[PDB]
DNA sequence: CCCTGTCTGGCGTCCTCTCACCTATGATCATGACGGT
DNA sequence: ACCGTCATGATCATATTATTACGCCAGACAGGG
């Protein structure tokens, strides 16, 4: 289900930004868990361009410069 | 309530029915007023679901996708194919219903003039290329999408499908409510599906299976109505057949689950004896 | 006959129903409950004597003292309410108590005390209330609201279907204390019956009935019947009742009397009954299978053995009746125990007990209140005698036991506060019933189980809570201390009382600001009924019942005044006619239908009373003696309207009005409005503002004067007579000769309210409305308020409209307005703002209110004094200085360097910082009043003692005009009395005042009265002194501050705001709008008359918005208005009173039986050109709320004038000035102005100040902040393709401070660029994560 | 920080971070007292549940207060709720260069355009004008030009319609529910104080005119005027999203 | 040992505007007014 | 009129108890056929 399928992520910011951050943050504490940002809400939290819009040709930019 | 409100605003509303009245409204009031919480909560938890999808490719290079069909519940055809198969690209090329035509090729944007092309030839329905079908790793690929919807074209390399949808789905929130047998209609002809049937004494083709789909084919090959028939139903009509418009063609008793057979013979009672197993319970008003 | 201010303008009134019952005062809840709670109150209740007598005497630890209560008494306010509000003080009572110590000897407390002291104590300060309802708490009027919340008692609930997903219905009996410990009965699915103590662990049931010292044998006895077996020579036979086997299919052939009557296989039917009660069959034989599983009531012993044969609330089997019926018992007791009937469930809850005698269920009882500690017996007795068995902790009052006895179908209403055994038992009892099938359980929202509390109950209790703190207090200090050789002052302080009191009072959920910006809204505010508060429920959690209207908030509640938005139906406006009972429930009057007649006596029915009677409706056709006209009447039995017969009805409602508020009954034609306008329309009718010259609604319901009289805005006569001396400021009355008391000669003195501040920055003024030498009775209007005229309700003003399009101006709801409308300065109201600058002292120096102020203007300080505070009455814009204030800072660390030189520059260079006191961003007016408090042992500069000179003399002028006057009437008085019995016609009046005191005269009454006169006379020049040296030291004395404020200074200004595109006017339905364009007059659509219609609406906003009774508003206005203009044409032309006389009369006859019935030939030819002055400009219509004026009596008006009978005109266009087709609607409608205004809400920010924690801009427009980029708003930029947007949305323009000063300097110089960096509040969340134990950190 | 008087207000975070250290001063000084064990025991406890209240209050037993019966807010609800970082501060932040005022109609416009008050204008382009008037020459330091758009003379009208004329505006009604609810504009400057709104438009954002407010913003650097332009214009949104069907249909 | 009531935690709409208001105390040196010489 | 006594206001550390009245909806836990 949904609130169940969005706290269950590969990116814990994006499962804390939502419902329970407690929760979340142990997790993804003691799994010693790493965000590869990648998505719209890390980038909006983070301060940085949206990997969708006018920002996905600079993340093509930057995924091709690695 | 038993009593209307005869009155109109033209006339006087009294004071017993403007009291009614204002049961009527003020739950209405309640309603909205605590609808909106449940409708904005709705669209957070929907955008983020999504939230992460963006159209990342041109092509997955699949071949499958979902086989939309005009829906019907049972009255006449809710929802034609011209809404559901507009603006979706084709998974495989759609066969024109003579026989074997390549009548639309196998990844043709469905715009208004193909729609035309396909309600011209009345094609059956069209399996066509869904978003949950999509095989890009992380994303939907520009295909598997569809048209833009606000714009003319097919969506752009970027362009976010999860935002837009979530928004879309939640945003009329607010306008949501929060708190026998089969008579044909129209004048068709007979088909089914999920079908073992046997003919009985008098005639009338009773089914062998619970799940049967009665549909009414027309005379040019589209679906035009569909039902559900029950295990053990006493049909007017049989397979392939022409009926007239408003003939009765299923008959069955729902409080009585029919335990009708396949062939013919003598009955006898198998493990049934009066005291334990079965009782005795003679009717009191008939005899029998 | 009508009164003199009747005579002026007589209103016009359809309607038809002959009223029996005037409308009462609208204030009785707020005064009556607050005059019950503050005064001396004999017999004990209720009261402050119910807290005073609760809660004292106050007994010691074994110490042989107590500190009992004698009486209680109120000393007068310090301040009264005009120099409370000025100041900012309470206004509050000093409560002197009379306490008393008695202190007992040793060995006999039954004995002598050795000293009593009796005295005086100070605690508290009680606010009083004002008379128009409100408290003065800090300076600022506020108001606390009634309460509704669930009445005491108990109460059968039954928590339907949703527990354990199966369908069977759970049933709880809630115990509802007034104060003390909750009980809550319920039961289970297996059907056992579980007791618990306020929403603790739960226990079965009959565990607190051994806590009553019941036995097991009791319990049964109580609980069930009995069924008796007597062994009497062949199979153990049966005394059998057959009501018992209603049903039941029976295990053998039952036969009696070699009879047989049941067969094998059957049940007993009801006239097998019958036989065998008529054949009175008593023994019957039973088989060994049927006391297989029947139920023991008793322990049964052997007598030989000493043992114990079979429990109590055992099932018995084949070897216990062996055992039992060889040790010689001829009788067995059982239970009956059936399905439908009796279900065992007091035997299952004694089978799940693990208790057997009173000290285990005691001990239990005391481990599930307190967990895990050792238990004592006497712990146990004490604990459970102080749940529900003693005076302190557990009263219901008399409300609760009312409901109790009521609801468990008792007698008497009169009962102890506390519990007891029959009490518990009848609750276990009825709810054991309702299980059974019998009997009904009981809603929630029916108001006879609301309760209203109002503010002199909640007062009450907050008082008493301050009390049993006060009681920890005096019981801590009274056994710990030498006696005797105390007083009681010593011992009670007053600081828990005062801090209960104050915080009450002071920030309640219910003690509210008061909404004050018209007298309408008084006057609803103080009617309120709020579900929310303490004991009651909250917003965001309940519900969807509460929040709807049941069938018996018919008269008691109105339906259709509520708020809409996250709270409706919580915040519940009472009714007009809606009283209070004597316990706290509503009541509504009705009218006794006996037999045959209505008879015209009222008559009180509750909310319980109602259901059981019958209710002919409101407007029900009678001819002239009370019978009913019809033969079917729609009447309401049991909550369920329906058509009933003549003369089976037992009370018909009063008038029409009531079950609508005073806040929805000022709607004409509300019986046309659909509910949701009708809702809108009175809640924003309580949102106006007062305008510059209010006019007066020309269709009204007449429900206007008890509005405005029956608030506290207009200046009411007290006692009637003849006006001496008018003025803007005062208003003098001579009180007639047969209203007046024979001493204290008595001449009123009325001083007016002008311009002053509001709650709501509104101006509330008192203009005087009334002529010299005029006539006044008693129980009149001298000075019309805000928003009032000549005594009526005028809110708004009442301008032509007409329904057109008007090329897209007015699209949505949108209004379009003619300059005429702004022109006539007509929409002009007045603001009064108070500015306030305080001057502290720091720590780096003191503050100065000099008038030097660094770097200047002169022209900027041109309208400052040689004191630095601004001129009365000088005309200021946004950023002028008010209070040239200058921060004394600096400080360089002291030093003796530093001291010497100090001495050389001397004074102060230039350390003093600007914090002047300036005009917000963009407003104007006038300052009108300046207030200087300085605490004392300050030096007062010269304007500080330039105000005190000007009060003082204010107020020695004033009190010697009150002097001069009021000993003016009183010599008047004087030769009144000289001239009957010994006159000097023209002696007296030569001879001076001083010798008409001591004339002399003949030995009588008249010499009496001269006695009276004169000791009066000497009595106030001697009042008059020692009041004037009062006076002089309030206003001369220091002023109280807060800890470390040296001066305030006050300024008050006075805005005068107008019209403009974007304020918002609107209806009183619910035709909202934001005016949309101010036109010029040639552009507006005329008539063939010549005259400019004002406002333009939009047609459309009816057929959706189905509130159509707009449009009969406007054809009536427009009635009013051709009527108006007739008497304007009368007028003018400059005719005889004869033909004004016909008019006039032609226009109040007209109409069917109706209530008016006036007549101008007893006016005498002098008031009908005065009452036709005031007819001029429109004649006002009354249309009460369901008896209005129907469509045929609008046609007949508007063919007394001559208007057209369809009330449409045909209308010209000012563009094109060619016709308008199929002819438009014109009328008047009476519109009021809202006070969301424009340049209020209207904000704009490039770069302000930033917070502090958090590196973003401030929130408000006070603080000059920018507007919140939401979340949604990010989710609509993340759905286009907008990066770079929200990329400087969320990181340049709000938080990055390196890169927001890149941008200022990249913007003004040319280059649009941006150096992104990261947010500061992203680092600030790294610093609270990693503030934990969290290790967070950014990765390359 | 204080408040308006001479107290300070302070957070509650201090309150919990000095109780910590009042308990590990007094436990520290314990353990140096040699005192017995129940004293250590309940000592350390206190400290335990210290701590546990410090960083998650009230996930123990009834949470602790200061005033009056509230309870004080820990680290754990600086982050977690509706009012936490992340969906207060971080998701969502308040802005510069943001405008807000109740709209009406002004039905002469063009559905590219909106009407925008002069005094809102003068106050959203602050600094495009101080660049402009810095072009010009009519002043030299900036703030002669802050002097000359706080009195407001006859030329700062010239440089406000010469830095609106191309520059699109952001008009947002405050529940935003779907894409259309943020549109971008060209403003025509209104003598007026109420944003006058392209009626067409209205049924966009399902505003009416009963008293309706919206939020202007600014987009500041030159994609974010080109985003405004090609993206969110008023003219290139005329379907709707959720389907087919136009969304500027004639209400 | 697989169903199962029962208990515990965790959600519950965005944006804006106005106003008022944040424990009690228990103990003592030193200032301050009152009375005798 | 000066000297001595009762009264009354500053600064200052001390450290936590006798109310209840949401409505689902998952998720974990002791109980028992
Ligand atoms: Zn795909």
């Amino acid at each position: 289900g949904i609130t169940k399928a969005s706290l269950a992520t590969e990116s814990f910011i994006s499962a804390a930004s939502f419902q329970e951050t407690t929760r979340v943050l142990t997790e993804a504490a003691v799994a010693g868990k790493r965000d590869e940002l990648r998505g719209l809400k890390e980038n909006v939290i983070v301060g940085r361009l949206i990997p969708a819009g006018t920002g996905y040709a600079y993340h093509q930019d930057r995924m091709r410069r690695r | 309530i038993e009593t209307p409100i005869t009155a109109n605003f033209r006339e006087g509303l009294n004071v017993l029915q403007y009291f009614i009245s204002t049961h009527g409204a003020r739950k209405g009031l309640a309603d909205t007023a605590l609808k909106t919480a449940n409708s904005g909560y709705l669209t957070r938890r929907l955008v983020d679901v999504a939230q992460d999808l963006v159209v990342t490719e041109d092509d997955c290079g699949t071949h499958e996708g979902i086989m939309m069909t005009p829906v019907i519940e049972g009255g006449d055809v809710k929802e034609p194919l011209r809404d559901r198969v507009l603006g979706r690209v084709t998974a495989e090329d759609v066969l024109k219903p003579g026989t074997a035509d390549i009548l639309v090729p196998r990844n043709t944007l469905l715009h208004e003039q193909w729609c035309d092309l396909l309600e011209e030839n009345s094609v059956d329905a069209v399996k066509v290329r869904s978003v949950v079908s999509c095989d890009t790793d992380f994303g939907v690929c520009a295909h598997c999408y569809g048209r833009d919807l606000a714009r003319g074209h097919i969506i752009n390399k970027g362009e976010a499908i999860g935002v837009i949808a979530a928004q879309s789905i939640g945003e009329p929130g607010t306008q949501l409510t929060m708190r026998s047998s089969i008579q044909v209609k129209n004048k068709g002809s007979i088909k089914l599906s999920n079908v073992k049937s046997v003919v009985n004494s008098s005639g009338k083709l009773v089914i062998t299976s619970r799940n049967t789909e009665l549909k009414l084919i027309d005379e040019f090959g589209r679906t035009k109505e569909s039902y559900k028939v029950p295990y053990g139903a006493v049909l007017a009509k049989g397979d392939g057949e022409q009926v007239a418009g408003g003939e009765t063609v299923a008959n069955w008793d729902p409080h009585t689950m029919p335990v009708i057979t396949e062939v013919s013979g003598f009955v006898r009672f198998t493990d049934m004896i009066d005291g334990q197993t079965i009782t005795r319970q003679t009717d009191e008003l008939t005899g029998l | 006959v009508y009164s003199y201010t009747e005579k002026k303008r007589i209103r016009k009134d359809f309607g038809k129903r002959p009223q029996v019952l005037d409308v009462p005062y609208l204030l009785s809840i707020q005064l009556d409950s607050f005059q019950k709670f503050i005064e001396q109150d004999p017999e004990g209740q209720y009261g402050l004597e119910a807290a005073f007598r609760s809660v004292f005497p106050i007994q010691s630890y074994s110490g042989n003292s107590e500190l009992q209560y004698v009486s209680y008494r109120l000393g007068e306010p310090v301040f009264d309410v005009q120099e409370c509000q000025i100041r900012g003080v309470t206004y509050s009572a000093p409560l002197r108590v009379k306490l008393r110590l008695v202190i007992y000897e040793r060995e006999a407390p039954e004995g002598t005390v050795k000293d009593i002291k009796e005295q005086e104590v100070y605690m508290g300060e009680i606010p009083l209330m004002t008379d128009n309802g409100t408290f003065v708490i800090n300076g600022t009027e506020r108001v606390i609201v009634s309460q509704l919340h669930r009445s005491p008692g108990v109460f059968f609930d039954s928590d339907k279907g949703k527990t354990h997903s199966s369908g069977k219905v759970l049933y709880n009996a809630r115990i509802i204390p007034y104060r003390g410990s909750w009980l809550d009965f319920e039961f289970d699915p297996k059907d056992n019956l579980f007791v618990r103590i306020d929403r603790r662990r739960k226990l079965p049931a009959t565990i607190i009935l051994r806590a009553l010292n019941y036995t097991t044998e009791q319990i049964l006895d109580l609980f069930f019947e009995k069924v008796i077996f007597e062994i009497r020579d062949n199979k153990l036979q049966m005394e059998l009742v057959p009501e018992r086997l209603r049903g039941e299919t029976a295990s053998f052939d039952i036969e009696a009397n070699g009879k047989v009557y049941v067969e094998k296989g059957r049940r007993i039917t009801a006239r097998h009954i019958r036989q065998l009660e008529k054949d009175d069959v008593k023994l019957i034989e039973v088989p060994v299978e049927y006391i297989a599983g029947k139920v023991v009531a008793k322990d049964y012993i052997d007598e030989s053995t000493g043992e114990l044969i079979c429990a109590a609330n055992m099932e018995l089997s084949l070897d216990l009746l062996a055992k039992l019926s060889q040790s010689g018992h001829k009788r067995i007791e059982t239970l009956f125990t059936n399905d439908l009937d009796h279900g065992p469930y007091i035997s299952e809850t004694l089978r799940v007990d693990p208790t057997n005698d009173r000290l285990s269920a005691l001990v239990e009882i005391y481990r599930m209140m307190r967990p895990g500690e050792p238990p004592t017996r006497e712990a146990a007795e004490s604990l459970f005698e102080n749940l529900f068995f003693s005076e302190d902790r557990y009263d219901l009052s008399a409300v609760g036991r009312m409901k109790f006895n009521r609801s468990l179908l008792r007698e008497e209403i009169e009962g102890s506060g506390i519990l007891s055994k029959d009490d518990i038992i009848d609750v276990m009892k009825k709810l054991i019933d309702i299980r059974n099938g019998k009997g009904e359980v009981d809603d929630i929202d029916h108001l006879g189980n609301r309760r209203i509390r109002s503010v002199g109950e909640m007062a009450e209790n907050q008082f008493r809570v301050g009390l049993v703190r006060v009681e920890r207090a005096v019981k801590e200090r009274l056994s710990l201390g030498d006696l005797d050789t105390l007083m009681p002052q010593d011992m009670i302080n007053a600081k828990p009382i005062s801090a209960a009191v104050k915080e009450f009072f002071g920030s309640s959920q219910l003690s509210q600001f008061m909404d004050q910006n018209n007298p309408l809204s008084e006057i609803t505010h103080k009617r309120r009924i709020s579900a929310l508060g303490p004991g009651g429920l909250t917003r965001e959690r309940a519900g969807f019942e509460v929040r709807d209207v049941h069938p018996t908030h018919y008269g008691r509640v109105c339906p259709i005044e509520t708020p809409e938005g996250p709270n409706i139906g919580l915040i519940n406006s009472l009714s007009v006619y809606a009283q209070t009972n004597e316990y706290g429930f509503l009541e509504t009057p009705y009218r006794k239908v006996t037999d045959g007649v209505v008879t015209d006596e009222i008559h009180y029915l509750s909310a319980i009373e109602e259901g059981n009677y019958v209710i002919a409706q409101a407007n029900s056709n009678l001819d002239e003696e009370g019978h009913f006209v019809e033969d079917l009447v729609t009447c309401r039995s049991k909550g369920e309207s329906s058509l009933f017969s003549r003369d089976q009805v037992d009370y018909m409602d009063v008038s029409t009005q009531q079950v609508v508020s005073v806040g929805a009954s000022l709607i004409p034609f509300l019986e046309h409005d659909d509910a949701n306008r009708a809702l809108m329309g009175a809640n924003m009718q309580r949102q106006a503002v007062p305008t510059l010259r209010a006019d007066k609604p020309l269709v009204g319901t007449g429900m206007e004067r008890a509005v405005a009289v029956d608030s506290g805005v207009t200046a009411v006569a007290k006692r009637g007579g003849v006006v001496q001396y008018v003025d803007a400021s005062r208003i003098v009355i001579k009180v007639n000769e047969d209203e007046m008391y024979p001493g204290e000669a008595g001449i009123d003195i009325y001083n007016l309210t002008k311009y002053t501040r509001s709650n709501q920055n509104t101006c509330i003024n008192q203009m005087p409305c009334v002529s010299l030498g005029e006539p006044v009775e008693r129980g009149d209007v001298l000075a019309d308020g805000p928003s009032t005229d000549l005594g009526e309700l005028a809110l708004g003003q009442n301008m032509r409209v007409a329904f057109m399009p008007w090329n897209g101006y007015n699209f949505e709801d949108s209004i379009l307005v003619s300059e005429r409308v702004v022109q006539e300065d007509r929409f002009t109201t007045i603001h009064i703002q108070e500015l306030a600058c305080v001057s502290r002292d720091t720590k780096l120096g003191p503050e100065e209110i000099t008038a030097d102020i660094p770097n200047v203007g002169e022209a900027a300080l041109s309208k400052l004094d040689e004191s630095g505070i601004v001129y009365i009455g000088a005309e200021v814009t946004g950023g002028d200085i008010l209070v040239g204030k200058v921060t004394p800072k600096g400080e360089t660390q002291l030093t003796p360097e530093e001291k010497l030189l100090r001495a050389i520059f001397g004074e102060k260079a230039s350390d003093v910082k600007d914090s002047s006191l300036r005009v917000p961003n963009g407003v104007s007016g006038t300052v009108i009043d300046v207030q200087v408090f300085t605490r004392d042992g300050v030096e007062k500069d010269k304007r500080a003692l330039e105000i005190e000179e000007m009060q003082l003399k204010q107020a020695k002028k004033d009190l010697s005009e009150e002097l001069q006057i009021l000993e003016a009437g009183l010599f008047s008085r004087i030769r009144a009395v000289l001239v009957a019995g010994g006159v000097e016609a023209e002696k007296l009046d030569k001879l001076p005042r001083d010798r008409w005191l001591e004339l002399g005269l003949t030995d009588e009454e008249k010499q009496n009265q001269l006695e009276q006169l004169a000791e009066q006379y000497d009595e106030l020049k001697h009042e008059f002194e020692k009041k004037l040296e009062a006076k002089r030291r309030k206003i001369t004395q220091g002023d109280d501050l807060a800890p470390g404020v040296l001066k305030i200074v006050k300024v008050y200004l006075a805005v005068k705001r107008r019209i403009q595109p974007g304020d918002k006017m609107a209806g009183r339905h619910g035709n909202k709008g934001v005016i949309s364009k101010i036109n010029p007059i040639e552009d507006m659509p005329y008539d063939e008359n010549g005259t400019p219609v004002d406002i333009v609406l939009n047609p459309l906003g009816v057929p959706s918005r189905m509130n159509i009774g707009q449009i009969l508003e406007t054809h009536l206005g427009m009635a009013a208005k051709g009527i108006g203009d007739k008497i304007n044409a009368m007028l003018k032309q400059q005719q005889e009173v004869a033909k004004l006389r016909e008019f006039i009369q032609r226009a109040y006859d007209l109409g069917a039986d109706v209530r008016q019935k006036v007549d101008l030939s007893t006016f005498s030819d002098e008031e009908v050109m005065r009452l036709a002055e005031n007819l001029r400009k429109g004649m006002p219509i009354a249309t009460p709320v369901f008896d209005g004026a129907k469509e045929a009596e609008i046609k007949e008006l508007l063919k007394l004038g001559d208007l057209p009978t369809s009330g449409q005109i045909r209308l010209y266009d000012g563009r094109t000035g060619e016709q308008f087709e199929r002819p438009v609607t014109v009328g008047y409608m009476y519109m009021l102005k809202l006070n969301h205004l424009v340049d209020d809400k209207m904000h704009a920010r490039s770069t302000g100040s930033y917070s502090l924690v958090t590196q973003q801009p401030l929130g408000g427009k006070a603080q000059f902040g920018g507007q919140r980029f939401g979340e949604m708003e990010v989710w609509a930029l993340e759905a286009y393709g907008a990066a770079y947007t929200l990329q400087e949305m969320l990181t340049v323009k709000s938080d990055d401070v390196n890169g927001r000063t890149k941008m200022y300097k990249n913007i003004v110089d040319g280059n649009h660029q941006m150096e992104p960096g990261m947010p500061e509040s992203f680092n600030v969340l790294l610093k609270e994560i990693r503030s934990l134990g969290i290790n967070i950190e950014l990765e390359d | 920080v204080p408040l308006d008087g001479g107290r300070f207000a302070t957070s509650d975070l201090n309150d919990l971070y000095r109780r910590v250290i009042n308990r590990n001063n007094r436990l520290k000084r314990l353990l140096d007292l040699a005192a017995p064990d129940i004293i250590v025991r309940n000592e350390k406890r206190m400290l335990q549940e210290a701590v546990d209240a410090l960083l998650d209050n009230g996930r123990r037993g009834r949470a602790i207060t200061g005033s009056n019966k509230r309870p004080l807010k820990s680290l754990a609800d600086m982050i977690k709720g509706k009012q936490g970082r992340f969906r207060q501060n971080l998701l969502g932040k308040r802005v510069d260069y943001s405008g807000r005022s109740v709209i009406t109609v002004g039905p002469y416009l063009r559905l590219h355009q909106c009407g925008l008050p002069k005094k809102m204008a003068l106050e959203l382009f602050k600094p495009f004008i101080y660049g402009k008037l810095e072009l010009r020459g009519l002043a030299t330091t900036i703030k002669a030009a802050k002097k000359m758009v706080e009195r407001e003379e006859a030329v700062v009208w010239d440089i406000l319609d010469e830095v609106i004329r191309e520059h699109p505006v952001l008009l947002n009604r405050a529940p935003t529910l779907h894409r259309l609810g943020i549109q971008a504009f060209e403003p025509v400057l209104i003598e007026g104080k109420a944003i006058q709104l392209h009626p067409l438009v209205c049924a966009a954002y399902n505003a009416d005119f009963d008293g309706d407010q919206m939020a202007v913003h600014v987009p500041l650097t030159l994609e974010a005027q080109l985003e405004a332009r090609a993206l969110m214009m008023s003219t290139n949104n005329i379907l709707s999203p959720a389907n087919g069907e136009p969304i500027i249909v004639p209400s």
